[PDB]
């Protein structure tokens, strides 16, 4: 912590007060900084599900390469994860080990969907807006940031009517019709 | 009256300078080509020449039975001063007790000797550095890599054991 | 295109022929116009200009 | 020029607009047309974007 | 210039909107107020403008001439590298054919 | 001749560049209002009213150190608070420029052996108080070891064949560890039987034999034929 | 909640933990607090490590390790349910026991 | 054959002013200045090892 | 200060664009942005040598710009070079386009 | 194959791919060892040789 001299750094090399090997390079912290994750245990709650997908993918690739059970369940899991939005392509089954990843499950969260739909300028702005209760999917208002938005369910991410944000974008283009409140 | 999007403060491996990989928190230098040189001529060197030897040149001299100073003299037809750097001498001593003949032929009062000031005994690095610094040196060598380095840097004549006598290449006044 | 032919019979004789401007814009003559006699309608690779000359290379 | 004569790689000179057709100035040739066409194509490309 | 149509440019995204400012038709007060100096100052202005456009056109001439230099150096350099790579891929086959 | 320039600080601290249509290497003037060897001066009015302070043009054809500066040396050790031991202060030509680069808070010990140059050195060191003129032979540093203590850079403009021994003796007496050693080597005055690169290589080898690690050499060719400046530092332990 | 108290081994710093979430490391004899962090899960105990500069807190399940100003340095994936932490200062060992029937010694220096 | 080597040596020693800096003969008249510029960032000196 | 930079702001432009003041001078390629600390100074040629570098009392000026404006050969070169740059820059833009259209229209 | 269940299948396929790729692939690139520390790889080797 004091920038050890040469004899000290030679004499105690494995000493590190910040980065440990159980930390795994602080990647929970790293991807929760990237996608602005509030609570500490969401990374590991997603890591359990990525481990489920990859455990099944291992145990399913250990079946013989031609039997219809392996082919049906590999294709069925691939279709389910593409439809949910974690996987970005349902083509190859090496996605079920390589491209299945806590960052993919985190890119499917509601503020990241928002920021990619240009509905907020950054992920922290999207977090603030859906905490303030501006965003509804479908009819019903969504209030928490961790909400996972599937591919067919991202067509209905809008703002609530009577939103001040909806009002100011309509009045920026002065398409505001005050009959329907905005 | 709290703040929105509240997070738990963790450390930033991209930013925190307390950890080691983030401890990394103009004047150009174009060295002029030497005033000893014409385009590729080296118009300034003149006899008495001085020639930097290395270890495989000495080994090939003894394997071909050429004397060092007399082979240099009847190669260049000029008076030569041969120079063993301390790293070439270190390399000959490190070659072991098989090369005792070569070591005590390099120990010769007619062969003068320089004093290199660096760590390690890499004679190719030392010869290349002290020849591209100064351009007043002939390099006598038989290493293929050192021969390619020396004949790529300009204005430096290169001597080598070929056949039963020494040959010289980048010296344009040999006859 | 105005005057390389004197009659719609002549253009009818030469229909479908490939022409080109002096800019190398390739083209094809398509149909003789009705009322101005040697005038016809051609289609080109893109928009030719009013300062061009079309060319029917014959032998 | 390995086996070419200098009287063979001469300079062919380019022709002018006909004097009867002179109010439409400057009969344009293939370099002028490509300067026209690639300008039109880059502007249509950014319009399509 | 590129004349993007109004029907397209009214329906553009917020990042892609085209900042086109209208000309001024009214003799505004700051423009009718603001003083310009004359005589030696207007010939100083003329001189500085002439010097700056001569400097800019000289720089444009120099960089265009360097572009014409380095495209033909690229051409001869690529020819010499192609000849070199041909020599390498035949010397490698010689080496392996002997060994 | 009556024109106007803009003064601008150089990379090297204590020296400046005056940009006009020909730009000049320039130093501040320690004794304002007179020229020492007929160089031209620049008088700025810096802002009690503003005061007229002035500057002196450093002539590279009459100064090996200015030829080195404007050929481009990566590090001079002559700096604005330092102590320089000038060896071979042949007149007050370059010693005045070294003196006012070094400034009022630093000291230049100007060692010269001849006596009419010494008389001109003393009359120049009157109006430049930061010059200690020492009229003595530099080949015997013990004869003036009492007058000088612990210099920071030695500059050597001696033109004698026992140059490296003079530089080594004066450095071992008065230079401090990791201090500067700036040498102006003249090939023809060392010896003319060998070429210039041979004598520069031998002098650099002599310096590292007397444990002065060379950092840099510069030929300073458009101003002097067959000259050199070798800039080294006095390592005193471990050139390796 | 009820505050588990802890002092540094020289009496300069105080480390309190609320049962609810409130962990505060402070210089109790000046008026200087240097970490006040509200970790909204039920914390149980804390201790300093070799200094006021690092402290370990035993949270809902996992033991966490925080620096001087309160940024989280480590989440220990072992030490599954600690209720008792104690540092061994000459050996640099954080010792951990709790609702599991396991006792875990963790080297703080190497990690 | 003689005038060709007279005029390819004049070309060569005009190119030599580009690569090195050639000693032209010293100070001609009054020291006018550097006449071409002074770069305070470039150091054209050979560093050791 | 900016109050003095607004007085020496023109000859700093002249020193920045040195390279196109004389057609025979041809400086070495630097950029020379305006330095943060500078000082404008006047050369004292002393009272030792006369007539060679001596700019007399009757032609000493107060900027570099007044000297360049008083030079009459530089005024010839700047006016000539500016007119040829001008007629190169207006070569085929709009007066040419509308005189081509009027050429079409006249007949 | 079409009847070989897990760990036999993974190591069998890996052995076949190694044996096919050892002809044209480089010898410093085909058989990469798993990175094991020095003082435990040497103990692994000593116990295996025992
Ligand atoms: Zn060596």
């Amino acid at each position: 912590v004091r920038k050890l001299k040469h004899h000290e750094q030679k004499l105690l090399k494995k000493v590190d007060f910040l980065e440990w090997k159980q930390d795994q390079g602080h990647r929970d912290t790293q991807v929760m900084r990237t996608y602005h994750i509030q609570n500490r245990e969401d990374y590991h709650k997603y890591n359990r599900i990525c481990g489920d997908i990859r455990r099944l993918a291992n145990k399913l690739s250990l079946l013989p390469p031609t039997d219809p059970f392996r082919r049906k369940h590999e294709q069925l899991l691939l279709d389910k994860l593409y439809a949910m939005g974690v996987l970005t392509t349902k083509s190859k089954i090496s996605d079920l080990e390589n491209k299945v990843t806590v960052s993919a499950i985190c890119r499917r969260r509601l503020p990241v969907i928002m920021h990619r739909l240009k509905m907020a300028e950054t992920i922290q702005d999207a977090v603030k807006f859906i905490e303030q209760g501006h965003v509804r999917v479908g009819p019903n208002l969504i209030n928490d940031p961790a909400y996972l938005v599937t591919r067919n369910m991202e067509d209905y991410v809008t703002w609530v009517d009577n939103s001040k944000i909806k009002k100011t974008l309509l009045r920026y283009r002065n398409q505001i019709d005050d009959f329907d409140f905005s | 009256t709290r703040k929105f999007g509240l997070v738990k403060r963790t450390l930033n491996t991209k930013k925190d300078q307390r950890l080691k990989k983030n401890q990394e928190n103009l004047t150009r230098n174009i060295p002029q080509v030497s005033s000893a040189l014409f385009f590729q001529y080296n118009q300034a060197i003149k006899p008495p020449y001085q020639v930097l030897i290395d270890t495989n040149f000495i080994n090939f001299s003894i394997q071909k039975k050429v004397d060092i100073v007399r082979g240099m003299m009847d190669c260049l037809l000029a008076k030569c001063n041969p120079l063993i750097t301390d790293c070439v001498m270190a390399e000959l001593e490190k070659l072991g007790p098989k090369y005792r003949i070569a070591l005590k032929l390099a120990r010769d009062p007619r062969i003068k000797r320089l004093s290199c000031s660096h760590k390690g005994t890499y004679a190719d690095d030392c010869l290349v550095h002290r020849v591209l610094q100064h351009k007043c040196y002939i390099v006598a060598t038989n290493d293929a890599g050192l021969k390619q380095r020396i004949r790529k840097i300009p204005g430096i004549p290169l001597m080598s054991v070929g056949g039963h006598a020494y040959v010289i290449e980048k010296l344009p006044d040999v006859f | 295109i105005k005057d390389m032919f004197s009659s719609a019979m002549e253009v009818a004789r030469f229909e479908g022929a490939q022409i080109k401007t002096v800019s190398g814009i390739r083209g094809e003559i398509k149909r003789a116009l009705s009322k101005p006699e040697g005038h016809y309608r051609a289609a080109f690779e893109d928009k030719i200009l009013m300062s061009d000359i079309v060319i029917l290379r014959s032998w | 020029a390995k086996l070419v004569h200098d009287v063979q790689k001469k300079q062919h000179r380019e022709r002018s607009q006909l004097t009867s057709r002179s109010r439409y100035g400057f009969l344009e040739k293939h370099k002028d047309y490509v300067k026209r066409a690639q300008d039109f194509h880059r502007k249509q490309s950014t319009l399509k974007v | 210039g590129l004349k993007v149509p109004k029907a397209v440019q009214k329906e553009l995204p917020f990042k892609s909107q085209i900042h086109q400012m209208k000309p001024q038709k009214k003799k505004t007060y700051m423009a009718k107020r603001a003083v310009v100096l004359g005589g030696d100052e207007k010939k100083a202005r003329s001189f500085i403008q002439k010097v700056l456009t001569i400097s800019k056109a000289k720089d444009s001439k120099r960089k265009e001439q360097k572009a014409s230099q380095r495209k033909e150096r690229l051409k001869k350099l690529a020819k010499m590298e192609e000849e070199k790579s041909q020599r390498d891929k035949e010397k490698k086959k010689e080496y392996f054919a002997q060994n | 001749g009556g024109a106007k320039v803009v003064i601008e600080p150089h990379r090297h601290a204590g020296v400046y560049i005056a940009r006009g249509k020909e730009d000049l290497l320039v130093t501040k003037n320690m004794a304002p209002g007179e020229s020492v060897y007929g160089e031209k001066r620049i008088s700025v009015e810096e802002p009690v009213p503003p005061t007229k302070v002035e500057y002196r043009v450093w002539n590279p054809f009459r100064s090996k150190l200015a030829a080195g500066i404007m050929g481009g040396l990566d590090e001079l050790f002559i700096a604005p608070g330092k102590k320089v031991l000038y060896l071979g202060a042949a007149s007050g030509t370059s010693v005045s420029h070294v003196s006012d680069v070094v400034g009022p808070e630093g000291v230049v010990y100007a060692v010269e052996f001849s006596h009419r140059p010494g008389r001109e050195l003393i009359s120049m060191a009157k109006k430049r108080p930061n010059i200690i003129p020492i009229i003595e032979d530099a080949r015997h540093p013990q004869k003036y070891r009492m007058l000088i203590g612990m210099v920071d850079c030695v500059f050597a403009d001696v033109a004698q064949p026992d140059q490296a021994r003079i530089i080594a003796l004066n450095s071992h007496m008065f230079l401090k560890d990791q201090g500067g050693v700036v040498i102006s080597i003249k090939a023809n005055c060392i010896d003319s039987t060998v070429d210039a690169e041979t004598v520069f290589a031998r002098e650099v080898q002599k310096l590292r034999e007397e444990r002065i690690k060379p950092l840099e050499q510069l030929t300073l060719e458009p101003y002097e034929r067959d000259h050199c400046i070798v800039v080294g530092r006095y390592m005193r332990s471990g050139l390796k | 909640g009820p505050y588990h108290i802890k002092y540094a081994k020289n009496g300069t710093h105080l480390l309190i933990t609320g049962r609810k979430g409130h962990v505060a490391s402070m210089d109790w004899r000046k008026g200087q607090l240097r970490a006040e962090l509200f970790l909204n899960e039920t914390c149980h105990s804390a201790t300093y490590l070799q200094n006021e500069q690092y402290f370990a807190v035993a949270q809902k399940k996992y033991t966490f390790i925080y620096d001087h100003e309160g940024t989280e340095l480590h989440r220990l994936k072992q030490h599954i349910e600690a209720r008792h932490l104690d540092f061994l200062p000459y050996h640099y060992l954080l010792v951990t026991a709790g609702e599991t029937g396991w006792l875990k010694y963790h080297d703080v220096s190497t990690g | 054959s003689r005038v060709k080597k007279r005029k390819k040596y004049q070309k060569a020693q005009k190119k030599l002013k580009s690569v090195r800096a050639v000693y032209s003969g010293g100070q001609s008249g009054v020291y006018e200045g550097e006449k071409t510029g002074i770069k305070k960032g470039l150091t054209r000196s050979v560093k050791f090892k | 200060d900016d109050n003095m930079r607004r007085e020496v702001q023109r000859d700093l432009l002249l020193i920045k664009h040195r390279a196109a003041l004389d057609p025979k001078r041809h400086y070495k390629k630097q950029r020379w942005e305006v330095p943060e600390r500078f000082a404008i100074g006047t050369i004292i040629e002393d009272k030792s040598e006369f007539y060679s570098s001596r700019m007399n009392r009757k032609e000493r000026k107060s900027t570099i710009l007044e000297t360049l404006m008083g030079d009459e050969a530089s005024n010839k070169y700047f006016k000539r070079k500016y007119n040829e740059i001008q007629e190169k820059s207006t070569s085929g833009r709009k007066a040419h386009y509308k005189k081509m259209k009027e050429m079409r229209k006249k007949r | 194959d079409d009847q070989v269940i897990g760990k036999a299948r993974s190591r069998t396929l890996e052995m076949r791919l190694n044996r096919l790729s050892r002809v044209n692939g480089h010898q410093d690139k085909i058989n990469k060892l798993e990175k094991v520390p020095m003082h435990i790889r040497r103990g692994m080797i000593d116990k295996h040789v025992k």
